[PDB]
């Protein structure tokens, strides 16, 4: 298209791009030249320099400086060429159509259709960086659920993606509600019919939309209670044990797959889906620390051909087999040895997976800011599809929830209890209020200057039969 | 005020304290000299399109991007280059060459393109890449991939800047050749400067900027230095005032101790530098910039030439008229000479003819002994018959002086030669003599048309030659007053300019022989007859009569066709 290709995408990626980054350094005791004039050691340091990050403790370099040192890299102004897409997403699929003389795949291959080896390599950028829970009443509640059950959970978190100051160029997901898909918990696993799944996701992540939230990744519990006389967990998860076994990765990467992220700087318009996926297992300690992570691109392209599966060893994941419609080079993973020195190893059997994957650092808002939380609530009605526990959503609960403070007023109570995702979610499946009505709900549910659009509200004759009907059932 | 600044006013304008002491940097204009062609043509090349970009945009003319410049090493050129951005007041990026070079693989192309790209930024801008010759060799030399890497990405950078920008990039090197050739076409390094030794009066400018902070006594004579002092550049001079207080302050070390630690300030007030240190640190210096060709400065005149007035005026018709009147030769097209070859028993003085050419048209002058043609003939030296060639078109106008021409012409040297003789440009004005005693035994292909076709005979010195020689040579030797060589002229029929300074070398020999014997045995102010006379009868001619009978007979069958 005679030049980068012109697509609408986010607006985080759009305020980033239109920074360059540079990190001004000053006059070193090195140099040897007049004050104008700098030299090699004064000239503003890129925003992908390696030494950087590694120096600030930072193991990966924000997707975003990756973009931009590719650009760097080649695509010269005004001549050398007519514009070379930088980023384009692996494929390795074998080409079904080929044809320089040969039929097909499953009676006839040739050299220029042959899926060459892959070698499997750490990534070194990441897409999102900083996961940043708004609350800690949003994930207590989650783990209280296991307190309660002793069942483990799973559960999506919705919300939106900002700047992170912190890092050179970085990206972070602030979440603001976790919604719990209907699931058969477990003692060691838990199971969901997928096609059930996505049917309820398809209308939730509607009516997140119209609320102005977004899916953004996925948060399971993997926790065990130890022999402690207080509330101890095991650390299942570390260096030499698995961080994250097959089965999960393999989920997470069909996730990214299905949730693309679009971007200008590819022919196809996406590249390494902005997913996050968090697990809970607990600290060195008896804690309940939590962490994040991010299956790379291979991972994210390998996948999608089948060609792994899980294994009995908990850290590696076991390879397919070549057969029709699905072809399986030799896959070499490359590490690094103690004499610096890049080692190819075959591992058809079995190889570990600690090469597909990227750790995020989860954190919580400042306690001295401020408050910019979409939802002053999750203490409070029940979340949805609780009900394995006593937990259940129902004209009684609403009832002994959100009566007292409508029959009477005190708006400024009113407004913290009506700005509750699960609240505003139940509502609008009862299907009693109209939808302007209900889209002026949200908006004085989820938006400052509320008082008008409240009494409005309050006025509306949808209103009035909620709390008639509300009072009236026991 | 000055150097782009805006007693303590004085001070701050130019007209801790340690970084700046050490960093004083900002060497203006002058702190150089000697150098005023290539300055003036740097300043031309560099200044106007960044200081005055309007008059190029009024003409409609793009500036030169590249300006490369080449030379000894030591003869300043880093200096030259630092001097001019300084005076510019322009930014500029500096660009080690070695630096560069010495950095792991896949970051010296980050460097370069970093550079480059800054550069742009901030236009105007000036890029000094110091000694390019470390990241841009010649190819054979150097085959290793990173090396063919980094200049690929160097041209690539080279060819992409020549667009509307303010970005003149200035490179140093020690030779044309050692630059791979690729660097030297259009839109890139073709603008080049060739920077020669100073002459007498560029090495006294050199010894007036260095010896203005040293304690100098009153007893200095600097114009003697710069007498004595030849092949001497720069960095030649630095080290020799270095030595020179060095010596002086070994003299006074009687005074001091070295165990104290503190040193007596009125020893210090006693530091003064006298002739004798300067004497000493010639002594002991190490000059080495004639050991490649290099292009001189001559000044030799009509005067120290003696006789050969037909061939003196022949000269001047041959050469003179061209340079000085090129409108004649225009108005009858008429290509001017494209040089000539000397023939002659030895001795009679061909380099001083050509060097007196050479500095009557005002221009450069260029040597090419014999053993330097040998060595580039077995290939294990550093410069080229191509690569003066180049230096000579670079420094033109310029005299070009093979000599002892006819030990390679008794094959490759004659050849490449013949090239670059023929692809030379006629109406450039650069001449190409040549010496030698063995006319026939020289190549007959160099005689052909648009070569050293022309052949000019030098005779041996005839008596009033004789007393001419003879004359000059003792300008500065005092003499018996009321000395008259015209006697010793004639008794010395035959022999040649060697022989005669022979004698008055062995004659000067005798004296100070004599002196030094009374002096022990303890006056001689001048040389009494009595040495000439001996020196006389102590020298024979050193051409036989059958080699000025084989030369005279060849003479006149040249005359008879
Ligand atoms: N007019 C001059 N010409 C040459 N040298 C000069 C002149 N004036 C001063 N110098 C002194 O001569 C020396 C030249 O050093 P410089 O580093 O410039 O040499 P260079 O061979 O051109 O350098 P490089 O090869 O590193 O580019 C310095 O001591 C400088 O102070
Ligand atoms: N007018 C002159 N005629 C001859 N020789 C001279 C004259 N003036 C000076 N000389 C001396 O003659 C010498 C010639 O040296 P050179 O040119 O190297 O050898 P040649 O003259 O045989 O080419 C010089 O060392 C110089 O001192
Ligand atoms: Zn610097
Ligand atoms: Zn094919």
């Amino acid at each position: 298209r005679y030049g980068p290709l012109r697509i609408k995408e986010l607006a985080v990626d759009e305020e980033l791009e239109k920074e360059d980054g540079l990190i001004p350094r000053q006059k070193s005791k090195l140099c040897k030249h007049g004050d104008r004039g700098m030299c090699e050691y004064c000239s503003p340091l890129p925003p992908w320099d390696k030494e950087y990050h590694e120096k600030n403790k930072i193991k990966h370099i924000s997707f975003h400086s990756y973009l931009k040192k590719l650009n760097e890299n080649a695509n010269k102004k005004e001549n050398g060429s007519s514009y070379i897409s930088p980023l384009s997403e692996p494929d390795f699929r074998i080409n079904k159509r080929c044809h320089n003389g040969h039929e097909p795949w499953p009676r006839g291959i040739c050299s220029k259709c042959q899926p060459s080896a892959i070698t499997l390599q750490q990534q070194e950028f990441r897409m999102v960086d900083h996961v940043e829970f708004q609350k800690s009443e949003i994930i207590n509640e989650f783990i209280q659920a296991w307190r309660y059950t002793g069942m483990q959970r799973f559960g999506y978190m919705y919300g939106s993606y900002s700047k992170y100051d912190n890092t050179p160029l970085g990206i972070k997901a602030v979440v603001e509600a976790i919604y719990e898909p209907p699931q058969h918990d477990e003692q060691d696993g838990l199971t969901m019919d997928v096609e059930q799944v996505k049917n309820e996701m398809l209308q939730i992540d509607r009516q997140a939309q119209e609320m102005g939230l977004s899916r953004i990744g996925l948060i399971f519990t993997d926790l065990s209670d130890a022999g402690a006389g207080d509330g101890s967990v095991f650390c299942k998860r570390h260096k030499d044990s698995f961080f994250l076994s097959s089965l999960e990765v393999i989920m997470a990467a069909r996730h990214q797959t299905r949730h693309p992220n679009v971007s200008k700087y590819s022919e196809q318009g996406f590249f390494s889906s902005k997913f996050v996926t968090c697990v809970i297992s607990g600290n060195l300690e008896g804690e309940i620390d939590i962490s994040s992570y991010q299956v790379s691109t291979e991972a994210e392209a390998l996948v999608t051909a089948d060609m792994i599966s899980g294994s009995t060893f908990p850290s590696m994941a076991y390879i397919n087999d070549t057969t029709d419609e699905r072809y399986v080079p030799e896959i070499f993973y490359m590490k690094s040895n103690e004499y610096g020195i890049t080692v190819k190893e075959n591992a058809k059997p079995a190889f570990p997976v600690d090469y597909l994957l990227v750790t995020l650092t989860h954190g919580f808002p400042n306690t001295d800011t401020e408050t910019n939380s979409k939802f002053v609530s999750s203490t409070g009605f029940p979340w949805s599809n609780r009900q394995a526990m006593g937990q259940s959503q129902d004209y009684q609960e609403l009832k002994k929830y959100l009566f007292n403070v409508a029959s009477s007023g005190d708006f400024n109570l009113l407004h913290e209890k009506i700005s509750n995702f699960h609240l505003l979610l139940y509502i609008n499946s009862l299907q009693i209020l109209s939808p302007d009505e209900w889209k002026l709900l949200i908006e004085s549910a989820v938006k400052n200057e509320w008082e008008e659009s409240l009494l409005k509200l309050v006025s509306s004759a949808g209103w009035q039969t909620l709390v008639m009907i509300l009072q009236e059932s026991g | 005020g000055k150097k782009r600044k805006d007693r303590v006013v004085r001070n701050n304008l130019r007209i801790n304290r340690e970084d700046e002491e050490n960093n004083m940097n900002e060497v203006g204009y002058d702190d150089i000299g000697g150098c005023r062609k290539q300055m003036a043509q740097i300043r031309e090349m560099v200044e106007l399109p960044l200081r005055h970009p309007q008059l190029f945009k009024a003409i409609g003319i793009k500036p030169p991007r590249g300006v490369l410049m080449y030379g000894p090493p030591g003869t300043g050129k880093t200096l030259m280059a630092r001097a001019v951005a300084n005076e510019t007041g322009a930014f500029f990026f500096l660009i080690n060459g070695p630096e560069v070079m010495s950095k792991m693989a896949g970051e010296s192309e980050s460097n370069l393109r970093k550079a480059f790209e800054e550069a742009e930024k901030n236009a105007p801008a000036i890029i000094f890449i110091d000694e390019i010759d470390s990241i841009a060799p010649k190819r054979d030399k150097t085959n290793g991939e990173v090396e063919r890497r980094v200049v690929s990405q160097l041209l690539t950078l080279m060819d992409g800047m020549k667009a509307r920008s303010n970005v003149v990039v200035i490179a140093a090197t020690n030779r044309p050749n050692s630059i791979d050739p690729a660097l030297r076409r259009f839109g890139r390094f073709d603008r080049e400067v060739d920077i020669g030794i100073p002459d007498a009066t560029g090495r006294l400018e050199v010894l007036r900027i260095h010896t203005k902070n040293m304690k100098l006594a009153d007893d200095v004579d600097l114009e003697a230095l710069a007498a004595e002092t030849h092949g001497y550049v720069g960095a030649d001079i630095a080290s020799l005032c270095s030595e020179a207080a060095m010596q002086q302050i070994r003299e006074k070390m009687d005074l001091i101790d070295l165990d104290e630690d503190e040193i007596d300030a009125e020893v210090l007030d006693s530091l003064g530098v006298t002739m004798d240190n300067f004497r000493f640190a010639l002594g002991n210096s190490n000059p080495s910039a004639l050991r490649e060709t290099v292009v001189e400065s001559v000044n030799v005149t009509w005067d120290d030439v003696g006789g050969l007035d037909e061939i003196k005026e022949e000269l001047k018709e041959t050469v003179e008229y061209p340079v000085l009147h090129p409108d004649q030769y225009t108005k009858f097209g008429l290509s001017p000479s494209k040089g000539v070859l000397f023939y002659g028993p030895p001795g009679t003085g061909k380099t001083l003819l050509a060097k007196a050419v050479a500095t009557e048209v005002s221009a450069n002058f260029i040597s090419v002994k014999g053993p330097e043609l040998l060595s580039m003939w077995y290939g294990e030296s550093e410069s080229n018959i191509r690569d003066i060639f180049d230096k000579a078109r670079a420094a033109a106008p310029t005299v070009v002086f093979l000599d002892e021409l006819d030990s390679i012409a008794k094959d490759r040297v004659v050849n490449q030669l013949l090239t670059e003789m023929d692809g030379m440009n006629a109406k450039k004005n650069v001449f190409v003599i040549g010496a030698t005693n063995r006319p026939d035994q020289i190549d007959p292909a160099i005689l052909r048309p648009g070569r050293l076709d022309q052949l000019i005979y030098v005779p041996l010195p005839d008596e009033n030659a004789r007393l001419s020689i003879l004359n000059a040579q003792l300008r500065k030797t005092p003499l018996e007053p009321g000395l008259e060589l015209t006697a010793i002229a004639k008794a010395t029929q035959g022999f040649s300019g060697a022989d005669l300074l022979y004698i008055v070398q062995r004659a000067a020999k005798y004296a100070i022989k004599d002196s030094i014997e009374a002096h022990r045995q303890h006056p001689v102010p001048y040389i009494t007859k009595e040495h000439f006379a001996e020196a006389m009868k102590t020298a024979k001619r050193s051409v036989s009569d059958a080699e000025l009978r084989r030369y005279e007979a060849y003479s006149q069958q040249m005359k008879a066709s």
